[PDB]
RNA sequence: UAACUGAAGAGUUUGAUCAUGGCUCAGAUUGAACGCUGGCGGCAGGCUUAACACAUGCAAGUCGAGCGGGGGAAGGUAGCUUGCUACCGGACCUAGCGGCGGACGGGUGAGUAAUGCUUAGGAAUCUGCCUAUUAGUGGGGGACAACAUCUCGAAAGGGAUGCUAAUACCGCAUACGUCCUACGGGAGAAAGCAGGGGAUCUUCGGACCUUGCGCUAAUAGAUGAGCCUAAGUCGGAUUAGCUAGUUGGUGGGGUAAAGGCCUACCAAGGCGACGAUCUGUAGCGGGUCUGAGAGGAUGAUCCGCCACACUGGGACUGAGACACGGCCCAGACUCCUACGGGAGGCAGCAGUGGGGAAUAUUGGACAAUGGGGGGAACCCUGAUCCAGCCAUGCCGCGUGUGUGAAGAAGGCCUUAUGGUUGUAAAGCACUUUAAGCGAGGAGGAGGCUACUCUAGUUAAUACCUAGGGAUAGUGGACGUUACUCGCAGAAUAAGCACCGGCUAACUCUGUGCCAGCAGCCGCGGUAAUACAGAGGGUGCGAGCGUUAAUCGGAUUUACUGGGCGUAAAGCGUGCGUAGGCGGCUUAUUAAGUCGGAUGUGAAAUCCCCGAGCUUAACUUGGGAAUUGCAUUCGAUACUGGUGAGCUAG
């Protein structure tokens, strides 16, 4: 199946995930459709926390594509905040 | 790494004084030895070199006087260049741009090595927050204090006091009442001394 | 096989080979009367073969024993054999 | 919207194929040159009209055989 | 705003000289190794050799809400040696059948010069789970594990007779789509399980209603895969001819699908000097190093594709494999044995032996991100996240700071009294980074459960699904985390190479073509600045040197960018084949050439401006770039093609 879900990069302690559209059999931080935003848990300051693109967010999911719980999770509160 | 031990012998050997020592006492009351290199064999100053020997002993004087080491100092010569300007006084910038080297012409510090040591033991704070690394990049409009417990230190006064004699740099403004000061932007060449000749590092390090 | 699982898959493999082969064997058996009829060369006969044959192809393919794309090619291949019989 | 080639026919003595030959010019990648290549492709002919010395065009097609995999549009000029 | 800005020489042939020409040096770089030495932290990296052989543990399970058996806990009722027995309904567990998964994730580069890879296109295909939509899910039957009995074997495990359930299996019925069709017609499916319940009945225990999870047929989408074409992709002619299913066609077979993929006939074709055939070597790309550039070298760690799984040949199951931890066959090897009979494949993680100059722990947790199963609870996951070891690399920090001269002593030199070590040392006054001890303490955790409210679905307020609210519980391997605050006291913390020229840094002793040094030129045969020690100095600094390797300098294979009278170099001389090049004018074409537009050129990497790490390394947002390829539309000076004309060749 198509999931979104988040690859992992960044540095030892620092995570920093980009938001992918991708084969669910591919490795994690391996082969992907299209990458569709980021997500930083531990930003500060300036840093910016969460951008999500929310037509392609739309568009994938209209065509079956399974978010993980992490990404639903963080597309409602991207939605809440905008 | 830092050098440790005899300065004065360092500054024989490039010829000139090295402001390695507080200036209570003046160069030639302070060594009796200048004009002669510390070695046996020392000359005087009239003695011949060639073009390598004098690019090298210009970088040497200029890596001594700010306590830099090579693979440093190389680093701040590559970052210069990158920069776009004049090479040589993006290297002096940068040189003159190092937290201890600030605390020292803010008057915080007798030398740069008493600077570089009340950074380190964590007296100084910039911005509001204590630090303890030598090479922090200073920028414009900065704040650099004297942490509450470094206060009341007979170190710093006796060191703001000798600062006094000396004269105070048009890009820092600094309160003694208070300990605190602002620096406000890089110096330009015109401020730093001419004696120091930098085509030839910039030769040395473009070979 | 080293797992439990593994032994299971091999021995649930084997007798669905055999199911298999029985199938596919009726399927094989029927498309080859319908070529003796063919081959004999009454019309009749052969139209009465086809017509038992077609029913055996169409529910093998509808249980994955073969392809619902060999089943319509040997339909129509022995279709039109039959009908260049006259 | 298909792609198409135009050569010369060498070759017609097979049934229904042809062999035509397909002639670029391109530049030598180190010393400049502008230099000139050659392709024989076996193309699909129904009705054997073409001849060898003829100029003819072909387009791609799906495969026909082991080495044709190009069909005859036209034939542009005639011996 | 910006995304680039780039090019150095030296030594050595001779009594001088100029030229030619090799050799050598100064630079950058590394998955390095060795020698001496060695404090800390952050981030990376870590068998390059034997695709050699492997002890041991772990790396693929899960579902009782698909099914029948079988176990062991408690409870309640009964009796009575009285707290023991005998019964009964609910809660748990799982050897077997069955479903899904095991084709992913992980490892390695042996094979493979094109069936691979890169770029750009194409038509004749299949595709589980996911999304949308359409039509359905009726009624029967025969079996087989488990189980019971017998038997073989110490066992491990085998063999034989008799039963049994299902979402296991097979007919029959029905068919919006679907398949075939001669356009008349013909053919083909499926399975149940669970939650809740108003009325009604209940042949007595369910029907019925409703909501989910399922199952069947089909069309689109998405994803994944198969197939085809063109152009590129390392040497050898001391390898020149190769090919008969070979090249094409027809009838038939075969595949998910085009196709000599196979087969029977028909024809004699097909490839090759633009390198066929044979042979050596080799995974390919994004990229990495070097270089002013053009080029050269390379293909660890990260990403994509391919291939392989002890060595060869096969197929089964399945949506998908010709399947690392599946099956059959052949081979070599290894292990257990009571001699009856059995077992195996670390190029998964850790580890062992061996090889080698050389590369680590038989660690922790599923808390986070993912993957498998399940309605959920939850289980599994050597992927992963972490920890351990190593100065292997990069970056950062410390090993203290000021003062201190009628210049202590001691050492090295000496013109014998000075010089030097040297402000160096001692003395005096200060500070506490890091390490040590004590206290506090983020973030990586979004969520889930409980409570309450709202909205759908229904007959329903029940159930299910989607949302809102406050409050309370619960959830971290790293971990004695990062970070912050106190205490003690300079207390715990410097080595390595070199000093004739190239090339910064000089003397004294010792030895005397010896011992020795040496990258090149060269030193050493009694005053050696070149060997060994000492003093002094220079360059670096938790490092410093040596060896190995690539590019550069090398215009020393010269495209950019060289030469051939005498330095190396014109074939002994003609003719001529392929090929290269070719006079003037004109019309036309638009192949070369030039311009525009569109699509593509994955991400990461390089560069620029920012952002977050106490700084930096590092991480990261957005740009720029990717110099290319393809399609299409234009221009016609030059080159090429075609037609016509001319005369200086
Ligand atoms: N049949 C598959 C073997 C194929 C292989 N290519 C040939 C092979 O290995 N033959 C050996 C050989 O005959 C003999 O061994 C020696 N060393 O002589 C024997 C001793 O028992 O074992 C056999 N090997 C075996 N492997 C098997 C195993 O594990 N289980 C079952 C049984 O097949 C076992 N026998």
């Amino acid at each position: 199946m198509v999931v979104i879900r988040l690859a992992r990069g960044g540095a030892k302690k620092r995570p920093f995930y980009q938001i992918v559209v991708t084969d669910s059999r591919n490795a994690r931080d391996g082969r992907f459709i299209e990458r569709i935003g980021f997500f930083n848990p531990t930003a500060q300051g300036q840093a910016e926390k969460l951008r999500l693109d929310a037509d392609r967010f739309a568009h994938w999911v209209s065509q079956g594509a399974q978010p993980s719980e992490r990404v639903a999770s963080l597309a409602a509160q991207a939605k809440k905040a905008t | 790494a830092r050098y440790i031990g005899p300065k004065c012998k360092l500054s024989r050997r490039e010829g000139t004084d090295l402001q390695l020592k507080s200036g209570v006492k003046p160069f030639d009351v302070k060594t009796k030895k200048a004009n002669k290199a510390p070695g046996q064999h020392g000359q005087a100053r009239g003695g011949k070199q060639s073009e390598y020997s004098l690019q090298l002993r210009e970088k040497q004087k200029v890596r001594r006087i700010y306590g830099v080491l090579e693979r440093q100092f190389s680093n701040y010569y590559k970052e210069a260049a990158r920069v776009k300007g004049a090479t040589g006084e993006n290297l002096l910038k940068l040189l003159e741009s190092r937290l201890d080297n600030v605390v020292y012409r803010m008057g915080f510090g007798s030398t740069r090595a008493e600077a570089r040591q009340l950074v380190s033991h964590r007296s100084i704070t910039l911005n509001g927050r204590r630090v303890n690394i030598a090479s922090i990049q200073v920028k414009a409009g900065d704040v650099i204090a004297v942490h509450e417990g470094a206060k009341q230190q007979l170190r710093i006064k006796n060191a703001i006091e000798l600062a006094a004699q000396r004269g105070i740099p048009a890009w820092i403004e600094v309160d003694h009442s208070k300990l605190e000061g602002t620096f406000k932007a890089a110096p330009d060449r015109s401020d730093l001394p001419a004696e120091i000749n930098e085509s030839l590092i910039v030769e040395l390090y473009s070979k | 096989a080293n797992s439990a699982q593994a032994k299971k898959r091999a021995r649930q493999n084997v007798k669905a080979r055999k199911h298999n082969a029985s199938l596919r064997s009726m399927v094989r058996t029927y498309i080859k009367r319908t070529l003796s009829a063919i081959a004999g060369g009454d019309y009749a006969v052969a139209t009465e073969a086809y017509k038992k044959a077609v029913p055996v192809i169409d529910r093998m393919a509808d249980k994955g024993i073969i392809h619902k794309n060999k089943a319509a090619r040997h339909k129509s291949r022995l279709n039109a054999q039959v009908k260049a019989l006259a | 919207t298909v792609r198409t080639l135009t050569g010369k026919v060498v070759s017609d003595k097979m049934d229904k194929s042809i062999v035509v030959l397909i002639e670029r010019r391109v530049q030598h990648p180190l010393y400049g040159k502008s230099i000139r290549r050659s392709t024989k492709l076996h193309a699909h002919d129904e009705n054997n009209v073409a001849k060898i010395g003829d100029v003819v065009t072909i387009k791609e097609s799906r495969p026909i055989s082991k080495t044709k995999a190009w069909t005859l549009v036209e034939v542009v000029e005639a011996a």
